[PDB]
């Protein structure tokens, strides 16, 4: 969940978000 | 521990896999120039494609009762092929 | 492996016994032989390899252009006991590598051994390509230091050079610039560590970025003005004015 | 006998030698040590001794 | 006995029934040895059947053909009537052992020429004896052959109306006729077997 | 059940290769990283190449000092043989190398041994000085050695620098050097660790049984463990997709690995994950121990 | 030398009655040996003999188209008188130290047992310096005189090797006028 | 040898009992590069005894880390020996001596980064001598067991046989002496009582058009390792007092 | 380009950047089989990625565009 | 396979209840010759699963004719034998 | 006899003065021969007016 | 070569055309060798017709078949087509040059080997192939042998039309008959000679 | 490399 994952971990976050 | 050098031989190469894989794939390609009323029976004969086992008097009933001038047809079938014609790439698969 | 040096090589390149990348890129060239079809199968594949071709080394160098790979010794204490370089091969069993950084590793050619492992995924290839790849990390995260110093014998040699005797040859002459004292030194004529007169023409960004060019005189050890030829183009020669300790070099 | 044979393969001392060179050999019969049974041990022991 | 010292430097292989021991087209090295065993010769059509070209006991010598020559691939398919013990060698251990023995080239050529002799003998059967003349110089020419139990009066074989066909060359029950039409003339006896008679 | 049993014992040879390592008696350890043609070899005025190159750096740190002294007299002791090998070939008599030999002898300062020639007879003496030829050899008592006046003294017999030091010639541009270098002979070394029965690759092979993993050792093809420091590396560079490569499809994940396989093959480089055996494992192992455990899926 | 065979022998470890020496030695005992040959690149020689006494060069069953530098350069020795010996040499010419395995390596061709490869340093040169003193003409007194010191096998002539050496010099020297 | 020494090595190379001794002198008496014979002196020959010793010396032999050893004479024959003298040295060893390994000639000088940190150059001329060069032994081993199914059988006879291998087995499936190999070639046939199995049919298509027929045993031959070559030497087999004795054995 | 990933990061600003979308990039041409731009020179996908990325063609950005246009008209076409 | 989270909890009664399949009965495992297994014990191939190609252990129930058949001599079923990893 | 000879590979040309010269193969033992005796001969005899 | 050698020792005779070298029946105690010309070897029926089994060209044996059994009787006719110089030797002295020197049977093996290599073939084709067949493949072979002349694409033979029905063992009108077929077929361009394109 | 291609006339000889 960061560095090269962090984008990939925050789209997951944000899709969460998201539902 | 003595647990960690034995082996687990039981399960799978995936080099063996692209044997077989590659080998299957040329089967259905070599398959692919045959007669289209053998094709058929050349499937369901020995259960390519299928779950199945069919070899004999349903074949009679859904096709034709005939039985061993399906014989004659292997050996059509062999003659078809085996006469270098595509025998080599089979060859390959000869050292199995 | 076992290590040894590469004295020679260039900054992103390792020794490679080749056996070790053959047995290690087995389905890269397997699919290039499908590719090709001279191994149309893959079993012809296999004796074909046995066979030792000479085309397997001509597409094992055409594979490996490029793969880059890792570099592993132990202890790994910090992040830098590992780094990951381009491949070069080699008429043997024993990696080169570049000498510099034992340091990161405080490796030594006593009996070490390093291993390695693969940037398979593109991903990995390109993570150690721009992470990893020695240009990256040269300097202590922790400290602001160089971590490339040079050792020992360089060092030394370079305080030799640059170096002011009274003793030898060759005092009080005048020249244009430093390749005709090669010309003198490497036809043997002149003492190297002997300060003498000559012209340099240094540069200076003094301008917004802008290199300040301008040319005059020093009374130079010769190995010093020599030693100029290699420099770019922004630095005074009063830096290069002394017989340079290694805490010189690192500055 | 089968307790002889015990010692005899399984003891830390039962050890099998090194003749590569009449020096290791040798030497290594006038090797001693204060390990295995009424002995130490490397985690428990210390510097002093 | 002058089979040993071959055998004493062959290695023998096993081989059952239906095994094409040998195919038409692929480079010649290894020369064969029948220590056990039959075996069939057999000679494809580009779109048909297959010739037995000839049968082969135990005694005889396989792979010769391509033994003088280099670059030389196979001339037949080779199956095997059953299991067959053959001793087998490369020409080059041929070469070691003719340059060492004599003795087996009076055999192998003996068998040669017994060979061009009676394929001579068949060579003229097809043009000019009709069938019947044939099946008749393979008839004595068979119980001229030992496979039989002798039988005490008459003389008998277990053959099926199929391999005299691809012998003397001819569809199946065709002979089913002819044979009827000769049991008219009461020199023979069959029933699945053949009497002699 | 064993009914009998055959055996087999082979012959290997193996020679020399860079990694392999070398060593003396002194510390003097290393390791090689290249063999050298003899003309690219620095000489001597008589063109007598070398054998060895060193980095004289290191010593006045680790201070194996006896290795120098050592040096002097491994030029110092072959010289004599060969003053008596040029004898023996010029082919010149008894009675010349017996004074040169006795006198040999008795030279030291006062040598606890003392011995004679004339006892000796004839044919023993030159056998002995066949024996010789090559250089005459010394003990050196480790604490009651000989001196360096006994050095010098004796560098002088063999007719050489007592500072026994040379202008020697470049094998690749056959010019003096600056100055001199310290020259002579030591009696070396070589090892059990070699690269040969050391080094090893390991691209695919067996797995463990419980766990699927790849194993270790060369004996039996063994893959090579990473400490998990080596992954806080990575955690300080952050290389996610290497991270799940090694973590999954070159150790545990079936289908990963097999993926990959065919896909390589293919030419595809391209990644799929699993998830490890061993956390699955691990649930049924709580689970045997009486909890549950349970994953709240999305 | 390029290969040897011998009576009585699979490999190189085993031995034999009535000898001193095994294998080994006496196989360096013969790489150590010189000889010149004229017309050829290979020849075939045999050696035979039987009875107590040490073995040499002198025994050798020689063909007329070679020069054998040495009678002496000791082989082996006898301590049977009952024992005997007979193999028989293969000499070639080449150049270095290009040393048969080289050939094995290349070379799977199956072969008998009892052919004891042998491996090659075909080179006969053993020791070369040069000297520059100063070469005197009345005026150019800084000329110099290259003079060179010499050591090697038999087996050559100075003034060949010599002209041999200037001759691949320019040979190649043409690649640096006539191909610039 | 070494130049320099210290003194004592004679002792070291005397107290191992690897090496033959003059437990009594005499003179020479018969030689071989396995054996040697002496004639005992006479006063050191005990007067009931003969006085004639002989020591059959142990050649080509594996060290426990798998290395060679040897023994040689030292030594002529017709000739005189006193009482504790060494007859024939070991594999390390000269003359009642150590050697471990081999002086020659040095510099103390870098050269172009080729010996950085502690690290070496070196010659080629070495190579040509060989003399740093040195042996290895290697063993392997197969077991006739038998089995529910029956007997393991051990004999030539094999399918699927490149004849590449099977050419330099005998009869029984056993190698030549003097032999050379590499990696995975075939030294012992060895095979196992086998069931049978079914297939997929694609196979059973494949072999319907071959029809290659009829095995119910199995492999269990012998092989060398991938990635070694060496020189056959030496064998032998154990069989039970009991099991008859094969051919070969 | 080749020992040096520096002008990759003062066009983009990160490491984690130009290496996740290279790697995408050569994916699409590894196995999908795209052209190049700028020329080829003998080296395996990975320069090309980093060359590309340098001189201001391909981003994440013009990566998303190129897809979505693409897409968009198959889509369309589909019908 | 994916999932968001992991919970921890006790082992309820009517949660092994819930995993189960067979209760257990004598330990022993094999015939000394026949190196199969026995039932209701330690390596049982009724319940955790199946060793080999849709035999039951006499080998009465095979081929797919008898598909769904537990073998009454023996009580031993007809499946694949991945399940027992995962029972 | 089966010496090697090097063909002129290419000639690296910034300007008219400064120059750059590849060349390949050669057997080894050489490069630094012809380089040294080159090096010696090309800045030590080269006729002009000065 | 021993061909003079044994010339000194005059068994070589010279036959014209015709005369009959060989009867079956005859007693086989002489071994003949080919110097010079051109014979066909042929064998009938009691009943008149004849059948050519072979002809055989210069540096060849004959009636080989008789040496390694004694007192057999003579195979087929070998009638001279031409001039012939022939060698004669005796099996007694042949047995003992076949002690003094057998690489003469490292020449023989070979045409021997060929010549079951060609016998196959006849018999083969017989079973086979029809007419067309038969002489399509024996003049593609015509077109190869020596006395072959060029026809620019093509191929040109002048055997004009008898020593044909011979060579296969046919009648010549239907060779005429299907020449004009293969002229039909665009395959043959002829008359008389052929030109085999 | 013309000027020591002279030099050595004397020896080719
Ligand atoms: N007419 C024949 N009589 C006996 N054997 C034959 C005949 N024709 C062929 N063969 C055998 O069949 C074999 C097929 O392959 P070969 O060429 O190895 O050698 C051939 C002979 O051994
Ligand atoms: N098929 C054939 N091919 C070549 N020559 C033959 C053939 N048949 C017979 N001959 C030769 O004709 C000869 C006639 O008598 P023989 O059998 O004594 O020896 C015979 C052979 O030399
Ligand atoms: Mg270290
Ligand atoms: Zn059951």
């Amino acid at each position: 969940p960061a560095g090269t994952g962090y984008a990939y971990h925050q789209d997951r976050m944000r899709r969460r978000a998201a539902g | 521990h003595l647990g960690d050098f034995i082996e687990d031989t039981t399960l799978e190469l995936p080099l063996d896999s692209a044997t077989t894989e590659s080998l299957r794939a040329a089967t259905h390609d070599v398959l692919a120039g045959l007669t289209a009323r053998e094709a058929k029976v050349l499937r369901m004969r020995f259960g390519i494609d299928m779950n199945t086992d069919y070899t004999l008097e349903e074949v009679g009933k859904q096709f034709d009762v005939t039985r061993e001038r399906i014989r004659q047809i292997e050996a059509k079938a062999l003659r078809k092929l085996r006469h270098p014609s595509r025998s080599e790439v089979l060859r390959s698969f000869l050292d199995d | 492996s076992v290590i040894t040096v590469g004295p020679y090589l260039r900054l992103h390149q390792c020794g490679l016994p080749k056996k070790m990348a053959l047995e290690l890129f087995k389905p890269f060239i397997y699919g290039k032989l499908e590719l090709r079809g001279l191994a149309t199968t893959i079993k012809a594949a296999k004796k074909m390899v046995e066979r030792e071709e000479a085309v397997v080394w001509d597409i094992l160098d055409e594979v490996i252009r490029e793969h880059p790979v890792l570099l592993n010794r132990a202890p790994t204490l910090h992040r830098l006991g590992i780094q990951a370089f381009e491949p070069v091969l080699i008429e043997g069993k024993a990696i080169q590598l570049h000498p510099l950084v034992c340091a990161a590793y405080n490796a030594d050619f006593d009996g070490d051994q390093m291993a390695v492992h693969v940037p398979l995924t593109l991903e990995a290839q390109l993570e150690a390509r721009a992470l990893m790849m020695s240009t990256n990390n040269i300097l202590s995260p922790a400290n602001g230091e160089p971590i490339i110093v040079p050792s020992q014998d360089v060092v030394l040699g370079l305080y030799y050079m640059t170096r002011d005797c009274v003793n030898a040859k060759g005092e009080g002459m005048v020249l244009t610039g430093p390749k005709e004292a090669e010309r003198l030194y490497r036809s043997g004529l002149a003492s190297l560590h002997a300060r003498v007169k000559v012209r340099i023409t240094e540069y200076e960004k003094d301008a917004n970025g802008e290199l300040v060019a301008k040319t005059s005189l020093k009374d130079t050890t010769v190995g010093r003005a020599i030693l100029w030829m290699i420099v770019p183009k922004g630095l005074p020669y009063s830096i290069v004015n002394q017989a340079l300790g290694k805490k010189a070099i690192s500055k | 006998s089968a307790a002889v044979k015990e010692f005899f393969g399984s003891s830390q001392l039962s050890q099998f030698m090194d003749q590569n060179n009449p020096l290791s050999e040798i030497t290594h019969k006038r090797r001693i040590s204060a390990l295995g049974p009424g002995g130490l041990t490397r985690e428990r022991a210390g510097f002093e001794v | 006995p002058t089979l040993e010292w071959f055998l004493s430097h062959c290695h023998i292989h096993k081989y059952p029934s239906k095994s094409t021991l040998i195919h038409q087209g692929e480079k010649a090295e290894t020369l064969y040895y029948i220590v056990k065993g039959s075996v069939a010769v057999l000679i494809k059509d580009e779109e048909g059947k297959e010739m037995i070209l000839s049968y082969l006991n135990q005694g005889d010598f396989i792979g010769e053909l391509g033994l003088f020559e280099e670059g030389q691939e196979r001339s037949a398919w080779v199956r095997a009537k059953t299991a067959c013990e053959v001793a087998e060698i490369s020409y080059k251990k041929f070469r070691q052992l003719i340059q060492v023995n004599p003795d087996i080239l009076m055999r192998l050529s003996a068998q040669m020429a017994r060979r061009l002799q009676v394929t001579s003998e068949k060579v003229g059967n097809l043009a000019f004896l009709d069938v019947t003349g044939r099946i008749a110089q393979t008839l004595l020419n068979l119980a001229k052959q030992p496979d039989a139990m002798t039988h005490p009066d008459g003389m008998q074989i277990k053959i099926t109306r199929q391999e005299i066909g691809q012998i003397v060359g001819c569809s199946r029950e065709t002979v089913g006729r002819i044979l009827k039409m000769l049991e008219d003339q009461n020199l023979i006896s069959a029933h699945g077997k053949t009497i002699v008679v | 059940g064993v009914l009998k049993i055959v055996k087999v014992y082979l012959a290997v040879k193996r020679r020399i290769q860079p990694g392999d390592k070398m060593a003396g008696r002194h510390g003097n350890k290393g390791v090689i990283s290249k063999i050298n043609p003899i003309e690219d070899m620095p000489y001597d005025e008589n063109g007598t190449p070398v054998d060895i190159v060193l980095n004289p750096l290191g010593v006045p740190s680790r201070m194996n000092i006896g290795q120098i002294l050592e040096t002097h007299l491994g030029m110092a002791a072959k010289g004599i043989g060969d003053k008596i090998n040029a004898m023996l070939k010029q082919q010149q008599e008894v009675a010349k190398l017996r004074e040169f030999i006795q006198r040999a002898y008795d030279l030291g300062a006062d040598v606890r041994q003392k011995v004679d020639l004339s006892t000796f007879s004839d044919e023993e003496v030159m056998r002995l000085a066949e024996n010789l030829r090559k250089g005459m050899p010394i003990a050196t008592p480790v604490f009651d050695g000989a001196k360096e006046a006994e050095i010098k003294e004796l560098l002088k017999l063999g007719d050489l620098p007592t500072s026994g030091q040379i202008r020697l010639y470049d094998g690749r541009t056959g010019e003096q050097f600056e100055r001199p270098v310290t020259v002579g002979y030591m009696y070396m070394l070589k090892l059990n660790h070699l690269v040969d029965d050391k080094m090893h690759a390991r691209s695919t092979g067996s797995y463990s049984l419980v766990t699927q993993q790849p194993l270790g050792g060369k004996a039996q093809f063994g893959g090579q463990r990473f400490g998990e420091m080596e992954v806080w590396a990575l955690e300080a560079y952050g290389a996610a997709y290497t991270l799940q490569e090694m973590l999954t499809v070159k150790s545990d994940d079936v289908n990963g690995r097999t993926k990959m396989y065919k896909n390589i093959v293919d030419g595809n480089h391209q990644m799929e994950p699993g998830m490890p055996e061993s956390f699955n494992v691990l649930l049924k192992e709580i689970r045997s121990l009486g909890i549950n455990i349970e994953l709240e899926d999305e | 030398v390029t290969e040897v065979e011998i009576d009585g022998v699979l490999h190189e470890y085993s031995t034999k009655e009535g000898v001193q020496e095994d294998i080994l030695e006496i196989l360096l005992n013969l790489k150590g040996l010189a000889v010149r040959v004229q017309g050829k690149d290979e020849v075939i020689l045999t050696l035979n003999k039987s009875g107590i006494g040490p073995v040499t060069a002198a025994d050798i069953t020689h063909d007329g188209d070679v020069e054998i530098v040495k009678p002496q350069h000791v082989i082996c020795h006898l301590t049977d008188e009952n024992a005997s010996i007979s193999m028989r040499i293969k000499v070639q010419r080449g150049r270095g130290y290009v040393p048969a395995s080289t050939r094995i390596h290349s070379e799977e061709d199956e072969r008998p047992i009892g052919r004891l490869l042998v491996d090659a340093c075909y080179s006969p040169v053993e020791r070369i310096a040069y000297n520059v003193e100063a070469a005197r003409v009345e005026q150019r007194t800084d000329l110099d005189k290259l003079v060179i010191e010499m050591e090697t096998n038999g087996t050559i002539d100075p003034e060949e090797a010599i002209r041999r050496a200037a001759t691949i010099l320019a040979e190649q020297l043409e690649a640096f006028v006539d191909l610039r | 040898k070494p130049l320099v020494g210290t003194g004592m090595e004679r002792a070291v190379a005397v107290d191992s009992g690897v090496t033959a001794v003059a437990k009594r002198g005499g003179v020479v008496q018969y030689v071989d590069a396995s054996r040697i014979v002496i004639k005992v002196n006479e006063d050191e020959m005990y007067p009931g005894e003969a006085g004639i010793d002989i020591y059959n010396l142990t050649k080509y032999t594996r060290s426990n880390q798998n290395t060679c050893i040897n023994q040689m004479p030292c030594v002529s024959l017709g000739e005189p020996v006193e009482r504790g003298d060494v007859l024939a040295d070991g594999p390390s060893t000269d003359l009642g001596e150590l050697a471990l390994g081999q002086n020659m000639r040095v510099a103390f000088m870098p050269w172009n980064g080729y010996n950085f940190e502690d690290s070496i150059l070196v010659s080629e001329r070495v190579v040509q001598e060989d003399r740093f060069t040195t042996i290895h032994i290697q063993e392997l081993a197969c077991v006739s067991r038998d089995t529910k199914l029956g007997p393991e059988e051990i004999t030539a006879d094999i399918p699927n046989v490149g004849e590449a291998a099977l050419s330099k087995l005998d009869e029984s499936g056993i190698v030549y002496i003097g032999a050379e190999v590499t990696g995975g070639d075939i030294l012992v046939g060895k095979v196992t009582p086998k069931g049978e199995t079914q297939l997929t049919p694609e196979e059973k298509l494949l072999r319907a058009i071959f029809g290659e027929k009829a095995s119910d045993v199995k492999d269990s031959s012998l092989r060398v390792p991938n990635g070694v070559s060496g020189t056959v030497i030496d064998v032998q087999v154990f069989t039970r007092d009991g099991v008859e004795k094969d051919k070969r054995a | 380009a080749r020992v040096t990933v520096q002008d990759a990061v003062e066009k983009i600003g990160n490491r984690f950047d130009l290496v996740l979308v290279a790697a995408r990039r050569a994916r699409q041409m590894q196995v999908g089989g795209k052209d190049p731009l700028v020329p080829e020179e003998n080296d395996k996908t990975t320069v090309i990625a980093l060359r590309e990325i340098e001189e201001g063609l391909i981003n994440n950005q013009i990566l998303d565009v190129r897809e979505r246009q693409e897409q968009q008209e198959q889509e369309a076409a589909e019908l | 396979e994916e999932f968001d989270a992991i919970k921890i909890a006790l082992a309820s009664p009517d949660m092994i209840r819930s995993w189960s399949f067979g209760e257990v009965k004598k330990p022993e495992t094999i015939n000394y010759r026949t190196f199969k297994p026995e039932r209701d014990g330690l390596f049982c191939a009724r319940i955790f699963g199946p060793v080999k190609d849709y035999e039951c252990l006499c080998g009465k129930y095979k081929r797919l004719k008898h598909r769904g058949v537990i073998c009454e001599k023996c009580g031993v079923e007809v499946t694949q034998t991945k399940v027992r990893r995962e029972r | 006899t089966e010496f090697l000879k090097p063909r002129l590979v290419d000639i690296e040309q910034v300007s008219s003065t400064h120059a750059k010269v590849t060349l390949e193969p050669l057997e080894r033992g050489f490069g630094h021969t012809l380089g040294n005796a080159l090096r010696r001969i090309l800045l030590s005899s080269m006729p002009g007016c000065a």
